[PDB]
């Protein structure tokens, strides 16, 4: 199937900057990608769906974009409750294939 | 909305085990309820799917033939009857609720389960 | 098997022509799909109707608008064709038929035919 | 003729809770369900006893056999405002419903 | 001396459920445990005949129609629904098997794939093994409609509209129904 | 599109290829069936299910339907095959049985 | 494709009621007129056939009502006489087909009579 491959491995900077995260692909998934948010020790949570639309009760800090093969999640204004790992997920074709996980950490 | 797993144990390779994720907080017969796993030190990996009536399923390549996903819409629970448990099936097993109409161009995972740990040794 | 037509061959326009294909050797109440196919004397064949043997549900050609109707008289083992409000272009050679095998897409087992013209 | 009546004349529904509109007639069957958002033409959302129209969301669901039919609003989000009608087309005198104004809380 | 199973199980494009193919298979020596040993089919269940011991014991037909995924419950003896009442009803004494596999990478395209249809409304239920290809307008109860449609008169067919990313219950499963029928006749198809 | 199309007439000597090409709605989904009609007689089932000959037939007649185009080979014709040759598929657009235009064989 | 309607706007308490509905062919669909008084439900007043085969009317209002339509002018009209009144007027249909049910209706225009 389509192997989703995130970049980079990890990210860390000062709290309040504009951090970025991408999820490249191999075969075409025409703007479907979901982003999930997983904190260590609990269940993961849905962040945004269809690569643009935000989910229920997610605050307006995080925003996504992307089209075709190259996708991008924009951590716009970093709140201190967001140092976690993020998983990207495509659904144009079975079997569903998640990303490798990008770990963001507070400085 | 709440999803409570069960069936945590330790596995000698080859035994028979069955999980049960009881779902609550929503009408159950209108979503596809399924399973995503995560080995420790490894990223997440999709496992199975089952339809809104228990009519059909689709497994991944690694787990095809060994596992069996099921559901009973009166008992509001989804299962995973597992067989031929190899050494690499030591992970946490989440039960997930795709949110979206079954007929839509939108597939997304709304509410996860907490995930029960099953060790294969 | 055997299938023999009947009916008058000359009509005035805007009337109903009746053609009964009397069959023999096999009962009409079956899973077989019975047929009418007409042919204008110059151009060539064109399908006009269809009827399933057991239930009797009828399926027509939608180029003909609503004119045709097919009834199967089971006591005498024959089926009819009544195209109503005919014109000068519905003047053809009519062939009743039966499909090759059950629920096929074609047919052997024809009849001799009639030639109904309309003055 | 054939006349019907909805059982609630108007309905208060808090956001999130499910709703239910019933309909009880006099005598695959044609019965419709419309929506009049205020100031526009009606719009079809349940075209026979249990079917769905072209651009309807997945929330609505028609149901019911016999005479008592039901259009169940599953999750009343804060835009389903208006009235709901029953069209019986089993005879020549087509008759709409009485209407049921839904109320947000 | 073999069968054309490379044209039934591997056609490029199947037909709709309301107008289903049927290819009479004769003059064969057939190996039915070729597909049964493959096991790439989500459904393979032989009713009446003994499955996988049927490579030993007149003719067989081969239907071909692609339905949505949760509609494979109807392709069985004694079912009701929008397939086993109005599109394709199996008889009560069926002898054969239904083979269905999730053909999602083939039969669906981005946007809709409005080629495959079904028959939502029909005046009565099918006698077993009977097609209906008519497209006359279906009146519901009273008003006659001369080829026109509106209220109380509907177009009988309705598309599936296969999106590539629907749920697993709404996806094109290519169903092939083999009907084994022995008659008082010399056989032309048996197992080796 | 949505119509079968034969050549007008074919001919030869003892010692003929009739092709019925169809569109995307006619065939590649369904089956071509050849009929032969003697002049002033009822037509005869010649080829059904693209190559299967009925009970009682010659052997120089064979159908070969590959893709969206079929063919009827008559190699080394006899002088008693001078007749008409039609092709029957089923259409989905207009949703009726489609007969071909028509062709005839002349020695 | 949308349906637009037009009428006079003002009418005497003993005049006649007449308005049109400019529109796809007339011969395709069976066509229909419904109305809505203020503070009351919708009311079906009558329906015509597409090939001008027949007309059906609401039997309470079937005293001085007339629905006529053209075959080339893409026209569709109502003629109610001796004017329940003082309402808004809709012309409507229900499309069908492979891609679901469309059900195009019109915007509406209010005709104010004495009741
Ligand atoms: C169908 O295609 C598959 C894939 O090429 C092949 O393995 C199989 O032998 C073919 N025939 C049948 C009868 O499945």
């Amino acid at each position: 199937d389509i192997q989703m491959s995130q970049s980079p491995s990890s990210l860390s900077a000062s709290v309040g900057d504009r951090v970025t995260i991408t999820c490249r692909a191999s075969q075409g998934i025409t703007s479907f990608l979901n982003w999930y948010q997983k904190k260590p020790g609990k269940a993961p949570t849905l962040l945004i769906y269809s690569s643009n639309r935000l989910a229920s009760a997610v605050p307006s800090r995080f925003s996504g974009s992307g089209s075709g093969t190259e996708f991008t999640l924009t951590i716009s204004s970093l709140q201190p409750e967001d140092f976690a790992t993020y998983y990207c997920q495509q659904y144009i074709s079975f079997p569903l294939t998640f990303g490798g996980g990008t770990k963001v950490e507070l400085k | 909305v709440q999803l409570v797993e069960s069936g945590g144990d330790l596995v000698k390779p080859g035994g028979s085990l069955r999980l049960s994720c009881v779902a609550s907080g929503f009408t159950f017969s209108r979503h596809e309820m399924h399973w995503v796993r995560q080995a420790p030190g490894e990223g997440l990996e999709w496992l199975s799917v089952i339809s809104e009536t228990g009519g059909t399923t689709y497994y991944a390549d690694s787990v095809k033939g060994r596992f069996t996903i099921s559901r009973d819409n009166a008992k509001n629970s989804v299962f995973l009857q597992m067989n031929s448990l190899r050494a690499e099936d030591t992970a946490v097993y989440f039960c997930v609720r795709d949110g979206g109409d079954p007929a839509g161009t939108v597939r997304f995972f709304d509410y996860w389960g907490q995930g029960v740990l099953v060790t294969v040794s | 098997v055997q299938l023999q037509e009947s009916g008058p061959g000359l009509v005035k326009p805007s009337e109903t022509l009746s053609l009964t294909c009397a069959v023999s050797g096999g009962s009409i109440s079956s899973g077989y799909g019975w047929n009418w196919i007409r042919q204008p004397p110059g151009k060539g064949l064109e399908w006009v109707g269809y009827i399933y043997g057991s239930s009797g549900s009828t399926n027509y050609n939608p180029s003909l608008k609503n004119r045709v109707t097919i009834s199967k008289d089971a006591s005498k083992n024959q089926f009819s064709l009544k195209v109503r409000s005919v014109t000068a272009t519905d003047t053809a050679i009519y062939y009743c038929a039966r499909d090759t095998y059950p629920s096929a897409w074609s047919w052997g087992y024809w009849g001799q035919g009639v030639l109904v013209t309309v003055s | 003729d054939i006349v019907m009546t909805q059982i609630p004349l108007s309905l208060p529904v808090t956001p999130g809770e499910p709703a239910s509109i019933s309909c009880r007639s006099s005598q695959h069957t044609s019965l419709d369900w419309y929506l009049q958002k205020p100031g526009q033409s009606p719009q079809l959302l349940i075209y026979m006893v249990s079917n769905r129209a072209s651009g309807v969301p997945d929330r609505f669901s028609g149901s019911g056999s016999g005479t008592d039919f039901t259009l169940k609003i599953s999750r009343v989000e804060a835009e389903d405002v208006g009235v709901y009608y029953c069209m019986q087309s089993v005879d020549f005198p087509y008759s709409f419903g009485q209407g049921t104004k839904v109320e947000i809380k | 001396n073999l069968c054309p199973f490379g044209e039934v199980f591997n056609a490029t494009r199947f037909a709709s459920v309301y107008a289903w193919n049927r290819k009479r298979i004769s003059n064969c020596v057939a190996d039915y445990s070729v597909l049964y040993n493959s096991a790439s089919f989500s459904t393979f269940k032989c009713y009446g005949v003994s499955p996988t011991k049927l490579n030993d014991l007149t003719n067989v037909y081969a239907d071909s129609f692609v339905i949505r995924g949760d509609e494979v419950r109807q392709i069985a003896p004694g079912q009701t629904g929008k397939i086993a009442d109005y599109n394709y009803k199996l008889p009560d004494d069926f002898t054969g098997c239904v083979i269905a596999w999730n053909s999602n990478n083939l039969d669906s395209k981005v946007g809709g794939n409005y080629n495959y249809l079904y028959r939502l409304f029909r005046k009565s239920n099918l006698k077993p093994f009977e097609r209906d290809i008519s497209t006359e307008i279906y009146q519901a109860g009273s008003t006659p409609c001369n080829g026109v449609e509106g209220f109380n008169c509907y177009f009988p067919l309705q598309s599936y509209g296969f999106q590539p990313t629907n749920g697993v219950g709404y996806q094109p499963y290519r169903v092939v129904v083999l009907s084994f029928e022995l008659l008082h006749a010399p056989a032309t198809v048996c197992g080796p | 599109q949505s119509v079968l199309t034969q050549p007008p007439s074919v001919s030869g000597a003892p010692g003929v290829t009739i092709s019925c090409t169809g569109s995307s709605s006619n065939i590649e989904v369904y089956d071509v069936h050849w009929y032969q009609q003697l002049p002033g007689t009822a037509p005869k089932l010649l080829i059904y299910d693209n190559n299967q000959r009925p009970s009682g037939i010659s052997d120089r007649f064979s159908g070969s339907k590959s893709g969206t185009s079929a063919s009827l080979a008559i190699t080394g014709l006899q002088t008693e095959d001078e007749a008409d040759y039609y092709c029957q598929s089923y259409d989905t657009s207009l949703n009726a049985y489609i007969f071909g235009a028509g062709t005839r064989l002349t020695v | 494709v949308q349906l637009q309607e037009s009428g006079p706007g003002l009418v005497k308490p003993s005049e006649t009621l007449s308005l049109t509905c400019a529109v796809v062919s007339i011969s395709s669909f069976l066509w229909n007129w419904i109305r809505q008084p203020p503070g009351k439900g919708l009311e079906w007043i009558g329906e015509i056939n597409g090939n001008s085969g027949s007309t059906y009317y609401n039997p309470s209002l079937k005293s001085r009502v007339t629905i006529s339509k053209d075959a080339s002018k893409s026209q569709f009209s109502l003629i109610l006489g001796s004017v329940a009144d003082t309402a808004v007027y809709y012309c409507a249909t229900r499309d069908s087909g492979p891609r679901g049910v469309d059900d195009y209706w019109g915007q509406g225009v209010l005709v104010t009579v004495s009741s």
